[PDB]
DNA sequence: AATAATAGTTTTTAGTTTATTGGG
DNA sequence: CTAATAAACTAAAAACTATTATTATG
C-alpha cells in the first residue's frame, strides 16, 4: 500500500552560509535529499512523496495571511518520485533569503497533506522537517503542531547537521559536526524538538532525532514504509504425532540487483531490435543442423558419457513433498561449527502468527534448548519444486521476541578433505617472543573495541552489518549521473563511500607505532605481478 | 580450435598469398563464413587464434561491395576493442595478439578503404600513438609502424600536428633492438616525411613549419642520424 | 597437482578360486568380482580418472606381452567404463564362474617372478605424472610358491626390488577351509596372526560403494592480505566443505549420442543478420529514461578493489551476532611462496589473536569483477585425533558479515512464556531424542537417487539401487521415546479441541 | 642434488663417477660406503621423477658400470615415459653393463625395442 | 534393402540381449532395412525389448512404441516376410495396433 | 593408509552414513 | 524509532 | 643454444527459466 | 483482476596447473 510521506524542507539562507570547515546543513541537507530520493526512484518507489519548503523568498502557499505560513512555497504535491525530482532538488533549491516560523510550514505540509492523502489510497502519512534550527522562527504552533499531528495521524523527523550527542568524517565512522559549536537557536530549536517528539512518539523521542551524515551512509532511510520479505506460511512436523504452523522469515538475505542491464540495439536503443536463437548444430559436417529436440542430454559416467534424458531422471527421482519443515533430531550445540552453516539466507523462522498457544510452545523450545545446550535437526524443503535440505536450528532471543534460527546443514557430498600441515609443528617458523610482544602491542593499538563504560557491554568502532553494500551507492551515483549525462563520463567514487568503508583511522595512528615494530621485526619478502 | 588450428589459418594465410586472383573468389562464401563465425556472442577462440583478422584482411579478391561493407563493421568493433584494452580501465593497458592482428586485417583492407574523406580516420589514429612496452618481443609497435607506412597518405591532415612527438616516437623505435624495429621505423618515417613535403608544398603556411621545425632539427641533426636529416 | 593412484587388479584362475567351504557363500572368484565391481563402481563416482586393470594368473591359457604361460592379462590400466564392468558381470556368479572356466583357463603352474614382470611392464606402459603404487592380488592359499624355494627366493627379490621402486603390493586376506595364514609366505614379501580363514582385508569397505566426489589437492585461490598498504602476507584460501551435484546435461545428439555444437546468437531484428559486440547497448530504464550503459564501466562498478584483503581491526567474537551470518564459512592457511616469514607471523598472530580472542575483521576481494565484502577472522586451531591426526587444520575459519540492506525485516513477534513443566517435558523428549553429529551420516537423498538411477541404467539393472531418505525421522522410535510427552505438553500449551491449525 | 641449473649436478656427476673409477685407482675399494651414500642420493629425490637421475646414472657409469645394477628395472620402467636423448641415455646406460647382461631379450622385448630399434637415429 | 517391406520401418535398439548380441542384431536389420537409431528420434515406431532396464521401464510408462522381443524379427527374417503383429511376445503396444488386434480379434 | 580409504587413499576414510538415532 | 525520510 | 610467457583444465556464477503462491 | 519467488538453469569469468618460443652465444 501506499505512503503519503510529505517533505517539509528548510530552504532559509541560515543554513546555506556554511561554516568553515564544517559542511553546511544546507548542503548536507541537499545530500540527503538526493541520496533517499535516488533510493526511492530508482526503486520505482510507489510510496507518493510531497514537499514544502520554508525559508524561500517566494511564498505560494494556500494557508497565506502575513507574518505566519509566509516565506514558504510549496514544490511538489503527492505524486511518484521521478528524476525531475532530482532536478528540482538541484536546481530550485537555492539559498533562500527569507526565514520564517518552521511551525507555520508544519503546518502547511499538514494541510497539503490532508489535500493529497485523499483520493489515494496510504498505509502511511508523514512529514520530516530539514532544519539547522538557526532559521529566525517563534515557537507558537508547537503544541498546536503535536495536537494536529496526534488528530491527523502524521509521522516526524528533525534533522540535525549537529551530531546526537574516530576520525571526523562525513558518511563515514567518527564525528561530522563540532559538538558545541550550535549556537543558542539551535540549542533552544533542539529543545523545541526533544518536547514535540518526547509529547508526540514517547521515550524513543530521542531514539527519534538523527544526523545527515549517519544518513549518508546507512539505509535506516527506508524502515516505516518498508514492507518485510515474503513469510513461509508452513507447518514444521514432531515426528508423527504433532504438527504446528510457523511464519518462517528470512533474517540476513543478500540484496540483488532489481533490474538487469537490457541488452538494447545500439542504432535503435531497443531490446525489440535484439533477436537471439540457439543452434543446435552437429560439431562437424560443416555443422549439420539439429532439432532443438533431437538435441538430447546426456550424463558424464566413469569413461563414457551414457545418453540419459531428463524425462528418464524425473519419472522415478524422489521429489521432495512441497513446502514441508519435518524435524530429523537433535543434536548438542556444541557439536555444529560456523563451517557447518550451509546457504546465504537465515531463516529467522517463527510459530504460527497470532496463535498464542504456538508462542506458548515456541518459548518452551527456546527455554529447553537452552537449559540442554541442543540443536535440532530439521528437513527443509521451500516447495516441490526445490530439493528437500538438512539444516541447523537453534534458539535465538531477543529483547522483546524469542525465535529460532534455522541454517541449512551439509551433507557427505558438500564435504572435502583437503589435507594440511601443522603449522605449530613449524619450529623454522617458531614465532619469536619479542615478535609476538609486538604483534600484541599492535593488536591492542589495532583493536576495534572499546568497552563501554557506566555498562557491562562491549562495542565495536567499526560496525559493519549495519551498513548497507556500498557498490548501490556507487551504482545509483553513476546510474543518475548517465541518465543526467549520458555525453559526460561517469563520476568518479564519492568520498563518503570511503569514509564508510575505511575503518577509524585513530585506530591506526595508536597501530603505526607497532606497526614499524613488526615490520622490522617480521621478515616478509614479497613476489613481483 | 588448436595448434592445428593456428597452423591451418597460417597454412590459407600463406596459401592466399601465393596464389592469389586464379580462383581466390570462391572466397566471399568463406569470408562471410568467418564473419559470422567471429560474429557469434559465444567467442572462445583465443587471441591467437584470431590471425583470423589477417586472413579477414583480403586482397586475392576483387572485393565486391559486400565485403567492403562489413570491412566498416570490422572497424568499428576493432576500434572498440582497441580502446577497451588500450586504456588500463579493464585492469590492463594491454592486447596480447588481438593488436597485431588487427594491424594485419587494416594492412590487407585498408588498401581500397578510408582515405581522408572522413573523421573516423583520426579515430583509428588515436589508437597507434600510445605506441610503452612489449617485453623483448616487440612485435605490436612495429606492426603498427608497417601499417602506418602501408597507409600513411589515408592519415593526412591529422599528421600534421605534433611534429615533435610523432618525430621521436620514430627515433625511439628506429634505436631500438629487435632491429625490424629499425626498419619499420625508418619506412614509417620516411612516409611520414613524404606526406609532410606534400602537404607543406601546398600549404600557404609553408614559411611558418618551415622556420617552426623542420630547419631546426635538420640543424640539430648534424650512426643513421645524419643520413636521416640528409633524406628529409 | 600430485600424482595419480594405480590399482591393479589380478585374481588366480584355478579350483581353489572356484570353490568354498560352502558354496552358498560366494566363491573366492566371484568374491573378487563383486570386490571388483564395487570398486569400480565408486571409483566411477569418486574419482574416475585413474586407470585401473584385470590380469589373471594360474588359467592355462596366457595373453601377455612378454608370453610368461599361464598369465593372461584381460583388461589394460583403464577408466573403468560400463563395457568392463559388464564385460565382469557375465563370469559374476557361480553361474558365471562355470562360463569363465568354458571360454577361459582355470588351475595350470605358474611364476610370481612372472606376473611381477608383467606388472612392472604394464606400470611401464602408462605416461602420466603418479604418486600411487597399488597392486591388489586374489589368492586363497600363500604357500604354492614357497613350495618351490629358488621361485620362492626370486618371487621375493623381485618384488622386494618393486617396493623399492615403490612398487606397493597389498595381501588380501581370503577365505579358505584349510587357512591363508600369514608369516608364512607372507609378511616378509608384503610390504605393509590369524591364519586368516576369513577373508577380511576391508573387503567390506570394498564393497561399500562411496557416493563421494573430491578433487585432488586443487588449490581453491591464493591470496595476498595487505596489512596497511605495503606490508603483505601470502595466504591460501581453501574449504573442507564444497556443495556438489549431479553432472549437468551432457548435450548429445538422439541420432549419434554426438554432442551437438551449441551455439548461440543474437541478430539484428530489422536484418536478421548477426549483432556485433558494439550493436548492443546495455539499459536499465529507471522512470522514463533508458540509461545507456556499457560493459567495460558495468564490471568496473561490480569491481571496486583488487583481489586481496584489507583489514580493518581487531575485536572480541562477542561483537558479533548469531544470526548475522552471509555466506557459508571458509578455512584460511598460511602461504609461504609470495610472501616468504608469514608462517612465523601466522604462528605469532594467530597465538596472540588466541589470548585476547580478537577476531580479524578484514575488508576481503577474492579476485577482480566482484565487491570487497566483510570478513570476519577466528583463529580455527589444530585439532589432533586420537592417532594425533589433525581433523581440524590449523590456521583460521574465515566468516562472512552482511550489510544492512542484505537483512530483511522481522515483524514483531510475542514472547509469550511457557510454565517450566513444559520447559522440562520437552527436555525429557530431547533426552530421548539425544545423539551426536557427524556429516558423514548425512546427504541429499535426491542426489543419491540421482546416482543410483544413472549407475543402474549405465549398469543396465532391472531397478534403480534405492537412496536411503536419511531426511526423515523414524515415526516408530519416535513415538516410542515420546508417548504421553506430546499430548501433555499439548494439554499444558494448547487446548485439546484446537489443534496448531484450525 | 641442488638443481637451479643441469650443470651443477652435470659436472658433480662427472666427478663423482671418476672417483668410482678411481677411488684407490680401482686397485682397491674400500670407500664403497661412499658408493653407497651416492646409491642413496639416487634413491634421495632421483627415484620420484628421475629426469637428472638417468643423467647422472650416465655419468657415473660410463666411468663405472658395476652400479646401474640397482635401478635396471628403473630404467626398464622410465624408458616408455622418455622419447627425446634421454632413450640413448638409458640405452648406453644398459649398455655398460655387460656384467648386467645375463638376462635382458624378454626385457627389452617387453620394453619394446622394436620401436626404438625402428626408431631411425643415428 | 533386399525386402522393402521391412525398409522404412523404425527401430529404436536399445534392448536384445536374450540370445544374440547385440552388434549382430544391428548388422542384420541394417541388412534387411529396418532404419537404426540409438536414441528416441522423430519417426520411432518400434523399440526392441531384451533386457530389463531403467531406461526400458520409462519407455514402459510411455505409449508410443512397441515392446518387441528379438526372436520375433528374428521369426520374421528367416521367413523373409513382416508378420502382423499378435500377441505371444507382447506387452505395451501402440494405439495403431490396439485398432489392428481391435479389427482382427479382441485382446 | 590410517584415517585414509583404501579405495583412494589420499581421501579420507568414509564410514558408513547413519542418520538419525536417538537415546 | 525512525519516521520518514528515514522511511 | 637458453630461458620465459603461455594456452589448456576445473570452479564457481551472475543472469536465466518455472512456477508458485499472494494479491487484486 | 492478476505477480514476487527460489530453483534449477544457463553462461561466464576467473584461478590452476603446464608445458612451451626466446633471446644470448656462436
Amino acid at each position: 500500500n501506499k505512503a503519503a510521506v510529505v517533505l517539509c524542507m528548510d530552504v532559509g539562507f541560515t543554513m546555506s552560509n556554511s561554516i568553515p570547515g564544517i559542511e553546511s546543513p544546507f548542503e548536507q541537507a541537499k545530500k540527503v535529499i538526493t541520496m533517499f530520493v535516488q533510493r526511492q526512484v530508482f526503486a520505482e518507489n510507489k510510496d507518493e512523496i510531497a514537499l514544502v519548503l520554508f525559508g524561500t523568498d517566494g511564498t505560494d502557499n494556500p494557508l497565506s495571511g502575513g507574518d505566519q505560513y509566509q516565506n514558504i512555497t510549496v514544490h511538489r504535491h503527492l505524486m511518484l518520485p521521478d528524476f525531475d525530482l532530482l532536478e528540482d532538488i538541484e536546481s530550485k533549491i537555492q539559498p533562500g533569503s527569507q526565514q520564517a516560523d518552521f511551525l507555520d510550514a508544519l503546518i502547511v505540509s499538514m494541510d497539503v497533506i490532508q489535500h493529497e492523502t485523499i483520493g489515494k489510497k496510504f498505509e502511511k502519512r508523514h512529514i520530516e522537517i530539514f532544519t539547522d534550527l538557526s532559521s529566525r522562527f517563534s515557537k507558537s504552533q508547537l503544541d498546536i503542531i503535536i495536537h494536529s499531528l496526534k488528530k491527523c495521524d502524521i509521522s516526524l523527523q528533525f534533522f540535525l547537521p549537529f551530531s546526537l550527542g574516530g576520525p571526523f568524517r562525513l558518511g563515514g565512522h567518527g564525528p561530522s559536526f563540532p559538538l558545541k559549536g550550535i549556537t543558542e537557536q539551535q540549542k533552544e530549536g533542539l529543545e523545541i524538538v526533544k518536547m514535540v517528539m518526547i509529547s508526540l512518539e514517547g521515550e524513543d523521542g530521542l531514539d527519534e532525532i538523527y544526523s545527515f551524515s549517519e544518513s549518508l551512509r546507512k539505509l535506516c532511510v527506508f524502515k516505516k514504509i518498508e514492507r518485510h520479505s515474503i513469510h513461509w506460511p508452513c507447518r514444521l512436523t514432531i515426528g508423527s504425532n504433532l504438527s504446528i504452523r510457523i511464519a518462517a522469515y528470512k533474517s540476513i538475505l543478500q540484496e540483488r540487483v532489481k533490474k538487469t542491464w537490457t541488452v538494447v540495439d545500439a542504432k535503435t536503443l531497443k531490446k525489440e531490435d535484439i533477436q537471439k536463437e540457439t543452434v543446435y548444430c552437429l560439431n562437424d559436417d560443416d555443422e549439420t543442423e539439429v532439432l532443438k529436440e533431437d538435441i538430447i542430454q546426456g550424463f558424464r559416467y566413469g569413461s563414457d558419457i551414457v545418453p540419459f534424458s531428463k524425462v528418464d531422471e524425473e519419472q522415478m527421482k524422489y521429489k521432495s513433498e512441497g513446502k514441508c519443515f519435518s524435524v530429523l533430531g537433535f543434536c548438542k550445540s556444541s557439536q555444529v561449527q560456523r563451517r557447518f552453516f550451509m546457504g546465504n539466507q537465515v531463516l529467522k523462522v517463527f510459530a504460527a502468527r497470532d496463535d498464542e498457544a504456538a508462542a506458548v510452545a515456541l518459548s518452551s523450545l527456546i527455554h529447553a534448548l537452552d537449559d540442554l545446550d541442543m540443536v535440532a535437526i530439521v528437513r527443509y524443503a521451500y516447495d516441490k519444486r526445490a530439493n528437500p535440505q538438512v539444516g541447523v536450528a537453534f534458539p535465538h532471543i531477543k529483547h522483546n521476541y524469542e525465535c529460532l534460527v534455522y541454517v541449512q546443514l551439509p551433507f557427505m557430498e558438500d564435504l572435502r578433505q583437503y589435507m594440511f600441515s601443522s603449522l605449530k609443528n613449524s619450529k623454522k617458523y617458531a614465532p619469536t617472543e619479542a615478535q609476538l610482544n609486538a604483534v600484541d602491542a599492535l593488536i591492542d593499538s589495532m583493536s576495534l573495541a572499546k568497552k563501554d563504560e557506566k555498562t557491562d557491554t562491549l562495542e565495536d568502532l567499526f560496525p559493519t552489518t549495519k551498513i548497507p553494500n556500498p557498490r548501490f551507492q556507487r551504482l545509483f551515483q553513476c546510474l543518475l549521473h548517465r541518465a543526467l549525462h549520458p555525453r559526460e563520463p561517469l563520476p568518479p567514487i564519492q568520498q563518503h563511500i570511503w569514509n564508510m568503508l575505511n575503518p577509524p583511522a585513530e585506530v591506526t595512528t595508536k597501530s603505526q607505532i607497532p606497526l614499524s615494530k613488526i615490520k622490522t621485526l617480521f621478515p616478509l619478502i614479497e613476489a613481483k605481478k | 580450435c588448436k595448434i592445428p588450428a593456428l597452423d591451418l589459418l597460417i597454412k590459407l594465410l600463406q596459401t592466399f598469398r601465393s596464389s592469389r586472383l586464379m580462383d581466390e573468389f570462391k572466397i566471399g562464401e568463406l569470408f562471410s563464413k568467418f564473419y559470422g563465425e567471429l560474429a557469434l556472442k559465444k567467442k572462445i577462440p583465443d587471441t591467437v587464434l584470431e590471425k583470423v583478422y589477417e586472413l579477414l584482411g583480403l586482397l586475392g579478391e576483387v572485393h565486391p561491395s559486400e565485403m567492403i561493407n562489413n570491412a566498416e563493421n570490422l572497424f568499428r568493433a576493432f576500434l572498440g576493442e582497441l580502446k577497451t584494452q588500450m586504456t588500463s580501465a579493464v585492469r590492463e593497458p594491454k592486447l596480447p595478439v588481438l593488436a597485431g592482428c588487427l594491424k594485419g586485417l587494416s594492412s590487407l583492407l585498408c588498401n581500397f578503404t578510408k582515405s581522408m574523406e572522413e573523421d573516423p580516420q583520426t579515430s583509428r589514429e588515436i589508437f597507434n600513438f600510445v605506441l610503452q612496452i612489449d617485453l623483448k618481443r616487440y612485435a605490436v609497435p612495429s606492426a603498427g609502424l608497417r601499417l602506418f607506412a602501408l597507409h600513411a597518405s589515408q592519415f593526412s591532415t591529422c599528421l600534421l600536428d605534433n611534429y615533435v612527438s610523432l618525430f621521436e616516437v620514430l627515433l625511439k623505435w628506429c634505436a631500438h633492438t629487435n632491429v625490424e624495429l629499425k626498419k619499420a621505423a625508418l619506412s614509417a618515417l620516411e612516409s611520414f616525411l613524404k606526406q609532410v613535403s606534400n602537404m607543406v608544398a601546398k600549404n600557404a603556411e609553408m614559411h611558418k613549419n618551415k622556420l617552426q621545425y623542420f630547419m631546426e632539427q635538420f640543424y640539430g641533426i648534424i650512426n643513421k642520424e645524419l643520413s636521416i636529416a640528409i633524406r628529409g | 597437482y600430485s600424482g595419480r593412484d594405480s590399482l591393479i587388479f589380478l585374481v588366480d584362475a584355478s579350483k581353489a578360486m572356484f570353490e568354498s567351504q560352502s558354496e552358498d557363500e560366494l566363491t573366492p572368484f566371484d568374491m573378487s568380482i563383486q570386490c571388483i565391481q564395487s570398486v569400480y563402481i565408486s571409483k566411477i563416482i569418486s574419482s574416475d580418472r585413474d586407470l585401473l586393470a584385470v590380469v589373471f594368473y594360474g588359467t592355462e591359457k596366457d595373453k601377455n606381452s612378454v608370453n610368461f604361460k599361464n598369465i593372461y592379462v584381460l583388461q589394460e590400466l583403464d577408466n573403468p567404463g560400463a563395457k568392463r564392468i559388464l564385460e565382469l558381470d557375465q563370469f559374476k556368479g557361480q553361474q558365471g564362474q562355470k562360463r569363465f572356466q568354458d571360454m577361459m583357463g582355470h588351475g595350470s603352474d605358474y611364476s610370481l617372478s612372472e606376473v611381477l614382470w608383467v606388472c612392472a611392464n604394464l606400470f611401464s606402459d602408462v605416461q602420466f605424472k603418479m604418486s600411487h603404487k597399488r597392486i591388489m592380488l586374489f589368492t586363497n592359499e600363500d604357500n604354492p610358491h614357497g613350495n618351490d624355494s629358488a621361485k620362492a627366493s626370486r618371487a621375493r627379490t623381485k618384488a622386494g626390488d618393486l617396493r623399492d621402486t615403490g612398487i606397493f603390493l597389498d595381501l588380501m586376506h581370503l577365505k579358505k577351509p584349510g587357512g591363508f595364514d600369514i608369516s608364512l609366505f607372507y609378511r616378509d614379501i608384503i610390504s605393509i596372526l590369524r591364519v586368516h580363514f576369513e577373508e577380511s582385508s576391508k573387503l567390506e569397505d570394498l564393497l561399500r560403494k562411496v557416493r563421494a566426489k573430491e578433487t585432488r589437492k586443487r588449490a581453491l585461490s591464493r591470496l595476498k592480505l595487505k596489512l596497511n598498504k605495503d606490508i603483505v602476507i601470502s595466504v591460501g584460501i581453501y574449504n573442507l566443505v564444497q556443495k556438489a551435484l549431479k553432472p549437468p546435461p551432457i548435450k548429445l545428439y538422439r541420432e549419434t549420442n554426438e554432442p551437438v555444437k551449441t551455439k548461440t546468437r543474437t541478430f539484428n531484428t530489422s536484418t536478421g543478420g548477426l549483432l556485433l559486440p558494439s550493436d548492443t547497448k546495455r539499459s536499465q530504464i529507471y522512470g522514463s529514461r533508458q540509461i545507456i550503459l556499457e560493459k567495460e564501466e558495468t564490471e568496473e562498478l561490480k569491481r571496486f578493489d583488487d583481489p586481496g584483503l584489507m583489514l580493518m581491526g581487531f575485536k572480541p567474537l562477542v561483537l558479533l551476532k548469531k544470526h548475522h551470518y552471509l555466506r557459508p564459512s571458509l578455512f584460511v592457511y598460511p602461504e609461504e611462496s609470495l610472501v616468504i616469514g608469514s608462517s612465523t607471523l601466522f604462528s605469532a598472530l594467530l597465538i596472540k589473536c588466541l589470548e585476547k580472542e580478537v577476531a580479524a575483521l578484514c575488508r576481503y576481494t577474492p579476485r577482480r569483477n566482484i565487491p570487497p565484502y566483510f570478513v570476519a577472522l577466528v583463529p580455527q586451531e589444530e585439532e589432533l585425533d586420537d592417532q594425533k591426526i589433525q581433523v581440524t587444520p590449523p590456521g583460521f575459519q574465515l566468516v562472512f558479515l552482511p550489510f544492512a540492506d542484505d537483512k530483511r525485516k522481522m515483524p514483531f513477534t510475542e514472547k509469550i512464556m511457557a510454565t517450566p513443566e513444559q520447559v522440562g517435558k520437552m527436555k525429557a523428549i530431547v533426552e530421548k531424542l539425544r545423539f551426536t553429529y557427524r556429516s558423514d551420516s548425512f546427504e541429499n537423498p535426491v542426489l543419491q537417487q540421482h546416482f543410483r538411477n544413472l549407475e543402474a541404467l549405465a549398469l543396465d539393472l532391472m531397478e534403480p539401487e534405492q537412496a536411503v531418505d536419511l531426511t526423515l525421522p523414524k515415526v516408530e522410535a519416535m513415538n516410542k521415546r515420546l508417548g504421553s510427552l506430546v499430548d501433555e505438553f499439548k494439554e499444558l500449551v494448547y487446548p485439546p479441541d484446537y489443534n496448531p491449525e484450525g | 642434488s641442488f638443481v637451479r641449473y643441469k650443470e651443477v649436478y652435470a659436472a658433480a656427476a662427472e666427478v663423482l663417477g671418476l672417483i668410482l673409477r678411481y677411488v684407490m685407482e680401482r686397485k682397491n675399494i674400500l670407500e664403497e660406503s661412499l658408493c653407497e651414500l651416492v646409491a642413496k642420493q639416487l634413491k634421495q629425490h632421483q627415484n620420484t621423477m628421475e629426469d637428472k637421475f638417468i643423467v647422472c646414472l650416465n655419468k657415473v657409469t660410463k666411468s663405472f658400470p658395476p652400479l646401474a645394477d640397482r635401478f635396471m628395472n628403473a630404467v626398464f620402467f622410465l624408458l616408455p615415459k622418455f622419447h627425446g636423448v634421454l632413450k640413448t641415455l638409458c640405452l648406453e646406460v644398459v649398455l655398460c653393463r655387460v656384467e648386467g647382461m645375463t638376462e635382458l631379450y624378454f626385457q627389452l622385448k617387453s620394453k619394446d625395442f622394436v620401436q626404438v630399434m625402428r626408431h631411425r637415429d643415428d | 534393402k533386399i525386402s522393402n517391406i521391412f525398409e522404412d520401418v523404425e527401430f529404436c535398439v536399445m534392448s536384445g540381449t536374450d540370445s544374440q548380441p547385440k552388434p549382430d542384431l544391428e548388422n542384420r536389420i541394417a541388412e534387411f532395412g529396418g532404419y537404426i537409431v540409438q536414441n528416441p528420434g522423430p519417426d520411432t515406431y518400434c523399440v526392441i525389448a531384451g533386457s530389463e532396464n531403467i531406461r526400458v521401464k520409462n519407455i514402459i510408462l510411455s505409449n508410443k512404441h512397441d515392446v518387441v522381443k528379438p526372436a520375433w524379427l528374428l521369426e520374421c527374417f528367416k521367413t523373409k516376410s513382416f508378420v502382423p503383429w499378435q500377441p505371444r511376445f507382447m506387452i505395451h503396444m501402440c494405439p495403431s495396433t490396439k485398432e489392428h488386434f481391435a479389427r482382427e480379434y479382441d485382446c | 593408509c590410517p584415517g585414509e580409504s583404501l579405495i583412494n587413499p589420499g581421501f579420507k576414510s568414509k564410514k558408513p552414513a547413519g542418520g538419525v538415532d536417538f537415546d | 524509532k525512525p519516521r520518514g525520510l528515514f522511511s
